[PDB]
RNA sequence: ACCAUCGAAAGGGAAUCCGGUUAAGAUUCCGGAACCUGGAUAUGGAUUCUUCACGGUAACGUAACUGAAUGUGGAGACGUCGGCGCG
C-alpha cells in the first residue's frame, strides 16, 4: 500500500525506462529501473533463433569466450544446421550439374 | 548396363 | 561477494601480502533434524571479492581458528 | 422473418465468393504445376468374392464421376 | 466432449459404461428381434 | 505379444500372417491383444484368416489390415441336437442318469466356469466312491486356468477306456479328439456363436453323435426360436430324472459339511455362475429376474 | 546455377561413364 | 545396385565435419550395438593442402603440403555419396569397428591416414579428393 | 490407365511412399523403380535424380502434383515420390513405367 | 569509392545497490558490498614430438584452442488487438 515512482529524470511511460517494485531489507517498498531483455541471434538465411549460441546485449558479447558464441561446425554462429546441410548439397549439385553441361558442350561442338 | 534412367509408357 | 567450500584455499588466501583482516562470525541456527548448533563464517576480502567460509562442524572450525597465521588480524563477530 | 431471410441470402454470397476463389487457386496452381462359384466333382460349390478394403478409392472415383 | 455432449464426470463414465453394454448387445440384437 | 515386445526380437521381415480362428481372436477380449500384435508388424504382407463361424466377424475381418482380399465360402443328418427342459436342481441328477445309462466312448460335458469344473468332479468322484454310478467310465476335468503340463498332460491322457471330461469352452473349439460320441451342454454357453462350436465335436465323416443341452423351464420358449432364426433346429428329447428317490440334495449338503473347503467351493461356484450369467448375450432370453435363484 | 537433370546426363550419351566417375573437373 | 561400398567417396553434410570430403573404408548397413543404424566408418580431410606457387620456399612448399585427416563413424544419413572413388587399399586395415573403442588405435589410424593421403596428393592422384569444396 | 497399374502395386506388390524411404531404399538398392510427382521441390528432386543415376534405378516423372500422386495410391494425404520394391500381381515394371 | 555540419534531458545508449546520516544534501555524502570501459604488463594453463586442441550418428558440448585484404550475417531494429499459461 506503499506508492513508489520513478528514480531517474524520465517522468514518461517511455520503454526505455520500466519499473519493477521490490521490498528492500530495510522494509519498504522501492522502485527499480529494468534494462531491456537481450535478444537471441538469428540465423541469416531463415531467420531462426540460433541454438547453442548465447543471449545478451551487443556490448556483452565481447567479454564472453568464443565458445559461447560459437557452433563448432562451419558457418557455426551464424547458420544453422539445415541451412548449412541445404549449401553443402545444392553447391555439390551445381558443380555436378556443370560437369554434365560441360561434358554435352563438348560431345555437341565436337561434330564439327 | 544402362543407357536411360527415365521411364516412360510403351504403347502410346 | 563469493562462497569459497574450500578450506585451503581460505588459508591461501589469509596469506597473501595484502590481506588486512579476517572476520569469525557465529550463528545460533537450528538443522533439518531439529536440534540446533552452531555455524562458523570465516570472512576475507581478496583483491575485489569477499570470501566467505561456512562450516557447520565445531571441531573443524576449532581446527581452522588454531591453524590461522598468528600475525593476522581477526574480528570475533 | 425477413432479417433471417437477408441473412441466409448474406451466406449465399459469402459461401459463393469463397467457392469462386478456391476454384480459382486450383485453376491458377494447375498451370504452375505443368462373386464367382466354382463346382467340384462332389457336388459342393464354394463362392469367392473379392473385397475392398480402402474405400477411398470408391470415394475418389464417385466425385470424379459427378465432376464429369 | 469438445462438442457440450457431456456436462460432467459422472456422464463421461455413464456414456463410456453404456457405450460398452450397447457394443455387447447389438450383435444378438437382429436375430434377437427376429425370433420374436 | 510378449515374445514380440521383447527388444531382442525383429518383426520387420515378416511377411506372412495367419490367424486360426480368426471369428474368435477379433472378438471383443481378444481385439486388444491382436490389435497390438499387428500393430508391431509390418503392414505390407499377406494375411490369412481361417473361421468355421467367419461370418460373424463381418465388418471387423478389416481390422486385421488386408490388401488384397478374397472372401471363400464352403458349404456341404450328421449329428444330433437335442434339449432338456428341466429344473435347475435336478440338472446334475440328469447328467448321472446320462452318463450311465447312454452308450458312448467319449463324453465331453461343458461347465459354464472352472471352479464349477473342479467342484462338480470332485462330487462326482465322491459319488463314484460310493457306487452310485457304475460303469468302466473314467472322468477327467480340463479348465483353462491350471497350469500348461498340468493341461497337456490331462489331454493327452483323455484322449487315449470309456472317458467323460469336464471342461469349459476352452476344449469347444478347434480341437478334434477322435472317438468322441457325446457332447453334453449343462449350460448353453454365453454367446451362441460357440454353441455350434461346442456341439461341432462330433458328427466328423457323418459320425452317430449326439449333443445335449439343458434349460431352466422359465424361459425355455426363446432359446429354440432363436436357435431356429439362424438356421439350428433343436429336436426335444425327453429324459426320466432316475435314482432320485431320495436325498439326492440331502446327500450333497451331508457331503459339504464334512468340509468347510467345499462348502467354500460351492459358494464360489455359484457365485461365479450368477455372474457369468449376468454376462449374456440375447439379454429377453436369459433374464436375471426371470432365473431360478433357489433352483441354482 | 542449376541443380543435377537427368536428362540432361542422358543427352550426353554416358550413364555408364559418369556413374564410373570418369569425367572428373575442377573449376575456379 | 548399391553404391555405398568401400572407396566410395562422399561429403559429409552434418556435424563438426560438414562439407569436408571423406572416403568409405567399412560400410556397415545393419548397424552395430553401438551403432544402431545404417552407419559407414570414413576417413576423411579435416585441414586440406594449400595450394603452392612457384615463389613458395622448399620450407614452406613443405608447411603447405601439410594434410590432417579425421576418422569417423558416420550416419548414412548424414552422408551425400558423390561418383568418384578412392582407394581405401593403405588404411582398410587400421579403421575398424573395434579403432572406435581404442582411443590409441584411433590414434594409430589418424598417423596412418595422414601418411597415406600425404603420399597420395604429393604423387599427384585425386586433385579432386584434396580440393575445397566451396558451399 | 497408370493409375490403375500403380494402385495394383499397392495392393498387392511392395513399396515405399515418402523421400526417407525411398531415398533408404536406394541406398540398401532394394528399389525398382521411382515415382516423383511434379509438385516436389527442385533441390530433392535433384537429389533424388542423382541418387537413381549412382543406384541405376529407373525414373518415372508423374504426371501431376503430390496430391493426385497420393489419390492414385489410393491415400487421402499427399505423397510425393513412391519406390516400387516388388511389382507383385501388376505389371507395371514390364510396361517400362 | 563519396561527401561537411546541425537537429531528441520522452527515440537508440557500457556500468551501483542496501543501510545510515543534515536545520536544510543523496542511486552524488559516510559504511559495507559490486559492476563498466580503456591501458601497460606479469604468472599459471593450454597450444601433446617438437609447430594453430578435442568429443558426440546428430542437434551440439569445451577452461583455452592464430587468422590480412576482401565479401556477408546477427543484435541495435520497430503496427495493433484478443484469450490462455507462468513469475
Ligand atoms: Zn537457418
Amino acid at each position: 500500500a506503499q506508492r513508489v515512482t520513478f528514480r531517474r529524470r524520465n517522468p514518461y511511460n517511455t520503454r526505455s525506462n520500466k519499473i519493477k517494485v521490490v521490498k528492500t531489507p530495510g522494509g519498504i517498498l522501492r522502485a527499480q529501473h529494468v534494462k531491456k531483455l537481450a535478444t537471441r541471434p538469428k540465423c541469416g538465411d531463415c531467420g531462426s533463433a540460433l541454438q547453442g549460441i548465447s543471449t545478451l546485449r551487443p556490448r556483452q558479447y565481447a567479454t564472453v569466450s568464443k565458445t559461447h558464441k560459437t557452433v563448432s561446425r562451419a558457418y557455426g554462429g551464424s547458420r544453422c544446421a539445415n541451412c548449412v546441410k541445404e549449401r553443402i548439397i545444392r553447391a555439390f549439385l551445381i558443380e555436378e550439374q556443370k560437369i554434365v553441361k560441360k561434358v554435352v558442350k563438348e560431345q555437341t561442338e565436337a561434330a564439327k | 548396363a544402362i543407357t536411360n534412367l527415365i521411364s516412360k509408357l510403351k504403347g502410346q | 561477494a563469493r562462497e569459497i567450500t574450500d578450506i585451503k584455499q581460505f588459508l591461501e588466501l589469509t596469506r597473501r601480502a595484502d590481506v588486512k583482516t579476517a572476520t569469525v562470525k557465529i550463528n545460533k541456527k537450528l538443522n533439518k533434524a531439529g536440534k540446533p548448533f552452531r555455524q562458523t563464517k570465516f570472512k576475507v576480502r581478496g583483491s575485489s571479492s569477499l570470501y566467505t567460509l561456512v562450516i557447520n562442524d565445531a571441531g573443524k572450525a576449532k581446527k581452522l581458528i588454531q591453524s590461522l597465521p598468528p600475525t593476522l588480524k581477526v574480528n570475533r563477530l | 422473418e425477413q432479417e433471417r431471410l437477408r441473412k441466409i441470402e448474406e451466406r449465399q454470397k459469402i459461401r459463393q465468393e469463397r467457392k469462386e476463389v478456391m476454384e480459382e487457386q486450383l485453376k491458377t496452381f494447375k498451370e504452375s504445376l505443368n462373386a464367382i462359384t466354382e463346382i467340384y466333382d462332389d457336388s459342393t460349390t464354394v463362392e469367392l468374392e473379392t473385397l475392398e478394403p480402402n474405400d477411398n478409392f470408391e470415394y475418389l472415383a464417385q466425385l470424379n464421376n459427378v465432376k464429369l | 466432449s469438445k462438442g457440450n455432449a457431456f456436462k460432467h464426470k459422472r456422464a463421461l463414465v455413464e456414456h463410456i459404461i453404456q457405450a460398452k453394454a450397447d457394443a455387447q448387445r447389438e450383435k444378438a440384437l437382429n436375430e434377437e428381434a427376429e425370433a420374436r | 505379444l510378449d515374445f514380440l515386445q521383447m527388444p531382442a526380437v525383429k518383426t520387420s521381415a515378416c511377411s506372412m500372417v495367419v490367424m486360426d480362428e480368426a471369428d474368435r481372436l477379433l472378438d471383443m477380449s481378444f481385439i486388444k491383444d491382436t490389435e497390438k500384435i499387428l500393430r508391431l508388424l509390418p503392414k505390407q504382407r499377406r494375411t490369412g484368416l481361417f473361421s468355421a463361424t467367419m461370418r460373424s466377424a463381418g465388418s471387423d475381418i478389416f481390422k486385421t489390415g488386408l490388401r488384397n482380399p478374397v472372401r471363400i465360402t464352403v458349404n456341404s443328418s450328421s449329428l444330433k441336437l437335442n434339449y432338456c427342459v428341466v429344473n435347475p436342481a435336478e440338472k446334475l441328477q440328469l447328467l448321472v442318469s446320462i452318463l450311465n445309462n447312454y452308450k458312448f466312448k467319449k463324453c465331453i460335458v461343458y461347465f459354464p466356469t472352472c471352479v464349477s469344473v473342479s467342484y462338480f468332479y470332485s462330487f462326482i468322484q465322491y459319488l463314484g466312491k460310493r457306487n452310485i454310478l457304475v460303469n468302466e467310465v473314467e472322468i477327467f476335468s480340463l479348465h483353462g486356468k491350471l497350469q500348461t503340463s498340468a493341461r497337456t498332460k490331462t489331454l493327452t491322457a483323455f484322449t487315449d477306456s470309456n472317458s467323460v471330461l469336464f471342461t469349459t469352452d476352452v476344449a469347444a473349439r478347434g480341437i478334434d479328439i477322435p472317438d468322441v460320441d457325446l457332447v453334453i451342454q449343462l449350460d448353453p454357453p454365453t454367446n451362441t456363436d460357440m454353441f455350434m462350436h461346442r456341439c461341432g465335436r462330433t458328427g466328423r465323416a457323418n459320425r452317430v453323435g449326439k449333443a445335449i443341452t439343458f434349460l431352466n423351464e422359465g424361459r425355455e420358449e426363446d432359446f429354440i426360436p432363436f436357435m431356429q432364426v439362424k438356421n439350428v433346429e433343436l429336436e426335444e428329447l425327453d429324459l426320466e430324472v432316475k435314482g432320485i428317490t431320495a436325498n439326492f440334495y440331502e446327500d450333497f449338503r451331508n457331503w459339504i459339511l464334512e468340509d468347510r473347503d467345499r462348502f467354500d467351493k460351492g459358494v464360489k461356484a455359484y457365485v461365479a455362475f450368477i455372474k457369468y450369467y449376468s454376462n449374456h448375450s440375447a439379454t429377453s432370453i436369459f433374464r436375471l429376474q426371470s432365473l431360478d435363484y433357489v433352483g441354482i | 546455377e542449376s541443380l543435377f537433370n537427368l536428362k540432361t546426363a542422358e543427352k550426353t550419351g554416358i550413364l555408364n561413364d559418369l556413374a564410373k566417375g570418369k569425367k572428373r573437373m575442377i573449376f575456379t | 545396385a548399391k553404391f555405398l561400398k568401400a572407396g566410395k567417396v562422399a561429403v559429409v553434410v552434418r556435424g563438426r565435419y560438414a562439407g569436408k570430403k571423406v572416403v568409405i573404408v567399412k560400410p556397415h548397413d545393419e548397424g552395430s550395438k553401438s551403432h544402431p543404424f545404417g552407419h559407414a566408418l570414413v576417413a576423411g580431410i579435416e585441414r586440406y593442402p594449400l595450394k603452392v606457387t612457384k615463389k613458395h620456399g622448399a620450407k614452406k612448399v613443405a608447411k603447405r603440403t601439410k594434410i590432417k585427416p579425421f576418422i569417423k563413424v558416420v550416419n548414412y544419413n548424414h552422408l551425400l555419396p558423390t561418383r568418384y572413388t578412392l582407394d581405401v587399399e593403405a588404411f582398410k586395415s587400421v579403421v575398424s569397428t573395434e579403432t572406435f573403442e581404442q582411443p590409441s588405435q584411433r590414434e594409430e589410424a589418424k598417423k596412418v591416414v595422414k601418411k597415406a593421403f600425404e603420399e597420395r596428393h604429393q604423387a599427384g592422384k585425386n586433385q579432386w579428393f584434396f580440393s575445397k569444396l566451396r558451399f | 490407365s497408370i493409375n490403375q497399374k500403380l494402385a495394383l502395386v499397392i495392393k498387392s506388390g511392395k513399396y515405399t511412399l515418402g523421400y526417407k524411404s525411398t531415398v533408404k531404399s536406394l541406398r540398401q538398392g532394394k528399389s525398382k523403380l521411382i515415382i516423383i510427382a511434379a509438385n516436389t521441390p527442385v533441390l530433392r528432386k535433384s537429389e533424388l535424380e542423382y541418387y537413381a543415376m549412382l543406384s541405376k534405378t529407373k525414373v518415372y516423372y508423374f504426371q501431376g502434383g503430390n496430391n493426385e500422386l497420393g489419390t492414385a495410391v489410393g491415400k487421402l494425404f499427399r505423397v510425393g515420390v513412391v519406390s516400387i520394391l516388388e511389382a507383385g500381381d501388376s505389371d507395371i515394371l514390364t510396361t517400362l513405367a
